[PDB]
């Protein structure tokens, strides 16, 4: 029985299996045509992932079948509001620290009007006022840039804010394998369910092999929730970085080769070509002209890609409880009147008019650069 | 900073520039390596298309990222 294999590229290889070997031994198949070690294997079959003891039989796959392999090796502590991407030392998703600065003069003197209290206060460009305390400078607007915490940083080596990533402090089930993880990724699906970064780099590499992710010309190339939720496409598009450099070289070529046809071009046919044409709206010439890149340098018909011619050619219950939402007061450290919290805005100003205790709601300390770095907002 | 700019061919251009450049300034920055004119060029960042008047910090564009290089084609 030949099954279809997809390891790292949407072109799937046969693999001769039978019905009674069993997925533990299919991965031995794959290992060996791979030169890669079995262990390290994941079989995911229509979404779900097909567990070792089951036999090709049991699993439905019938001949011609395509199963996808990922390789995959098996107050007092601070509060994360924000996770960057560190590309390097890190390499990875990192807690950060989130920063201001004046939009005029690109110094810490702007001391803002009010603090953030939601993503859209520190991600919209001028959307915060406040007063530049150096004396010759008209700086009415802040700009909010974020730092990996995990390392001594520099001025300008700043990282993309993860804004989807949440330390998991709840404890909700993942979406997909219904434990509990963390950091989790929270789609902006009504749910708002959350899946953890196993399951997503699976659901991601998968997606990618298949060619299901998803273009759309004022977002580019995405993918919505694993429930497959309307308008939950992921808009920030550096989270798929959590693939690794790798998954995320080929997800930025597949996206633009994507791009390249939703704008009506044509890839070069040519082995080992595929250069990204954009012929004018009526033609059915199209010449692969490069003398460097991209150099080809054929000439093809735009519809029968030959040589130019004349003539004519989830699971319901997971997903209920895999969701961010799904008690009011706090008393001032110093005076012990509660205080009633609006918003998301951690810094609370005590209204006792003998205390006016500028505090943290999370911590419970006096304000601090240190609370307005790791979580000036909740989530 | 520095960032990449790939062909689908597999042509890789190294280039110098600055968060607030814009994609037209990016697409000089080109024609000056490569001498193709901006007008021929056409960049995606992530399966987006890039338009002219907005710069790399818009797109969040990072030091070492890459675009991808397409070719608007007449005469194509
Ligand atoms: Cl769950
Ligand atoms: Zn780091
Ligand atoms: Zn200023
Ligand atoms: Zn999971
Ligand atoms: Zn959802
Ligand atoms: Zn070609
Ligand atoms: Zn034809
Ligand atoms: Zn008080
Ligand atoms: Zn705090």
């Amino acid at each position: 029985m030949i099954v279809f294999v997809r390891f790292n590229s949407s072109h799937g290889f046969p693999v001769e299996v039978d019905s009674d070997t069993s997925i533990f031994q299919l991965k031995e198949v794959v290992a060996k045509r791979q030169g890669v070690p079995a262990d390290q294997l994941r079989v995911i079959f229509a979404g779900k992932e097909l567990r070792n003891d089951w036999t090709v039989q049991n699993c439905d796959l019938d001949q011609q079948d395509i199963v996808h392999i990922v390789q995959r090796p098996w107050e007092m502590n601070a509060t994360n509001s924000f996770y960057v991407y560190c590309k390097g030392p890190c390499q990875r998703v990192q807690p950060g620290k989130l920063r201001v600065q004046c939009s005029t003069c690109r110094q810490a003197t702007l001391t803002l009007t009010q603090g953030p209290s939601c993503w859209d206060d520190v991600l919209i460009p001028n959307r915060m006022s406040g007063e530049c305390q150096s004396p010759h400078c008209p700086g009415t607007s802040a700009e909010f840039f974020f730092k990996c915490g995990a390392h001594p940083t520099s001025d300008k080596e700043t990282s993309v804010a993860l804004h989807l990533i949440a330390t998991n402090s709840r404890n909700i089930t993942c979406i997909t394998c219904t434990d509990v993880r963390s950091p989790v990724l929270v789609f902006q699906c009504n749910s708002r369910h959350v899946i953890c970064l196993d399951c997503f780099h699976l659901y991601c590499v998968t997606r990618l092999n298949d060619r299901q992710f998803v273009h759309d010309p004022q977002l580019g190339y995405s993918l919505p929730c694993v429930a497959g939720c309307p308008n939950s496409l992921i808009k920030e598009l550096h989270h798929f970085r959590i693939l690794g450099e790798e998954q995320y070289n080929r997800y930025q070529q597949y996206g633009a080769e994507e791009c390249v046809l939703q704008m009506g071009g044509v890839l070069c046919p040519r082995p080992g070509c595929g250069a990204g044409l954009l012929p004018e709206p009526d033609c059915r010439k199209v010449t692969c002209e490069g003398g460097n890149g991209l150099g080809c340098g054929f000439a093809f018909c735009r519809e029968c890609k030959e040589a130019y011619h004349e003539g004519e050619c989830v699971d319901e219950r997971a997903a209920e409880q895999a969701r961010w939402e799904a008690k009011t007061t706090k008393p001032c450290p110093r005076c012990h009147v509660p205080v009633e919290k609006n918003g998301g805005c951690m810094h609370m100003k005590c209204p006792q008019p003998q205390c006016r205790l500028e505090w943290c709601w999370n911590c419970g300390c006096e304000w601090n650069r240190v609370c307005m770095g790791d979580h000036w907002f909740d989530v | 900073m520095q960032i990449f700019v790939k062909t689908l061919t597999g042509k890789t251009i190294t280039l110098e520039v600055e968060p607030s450049d814009t994609i037209e300034n990016v697409k000089a920055k080109i024609q000056d390596k490569e001498g193709i004119p901006p007008d021929q060029q056409r960049l995606i960042f992530a399966g987006k298309q890039l338009e002219d008047g907005r710069t790399l910090s818009d797109y969040n564009i990072q030091k070492e990222s890459t675009l991808h290089l397409v070719l608007r084609l007449r005469g194509x």
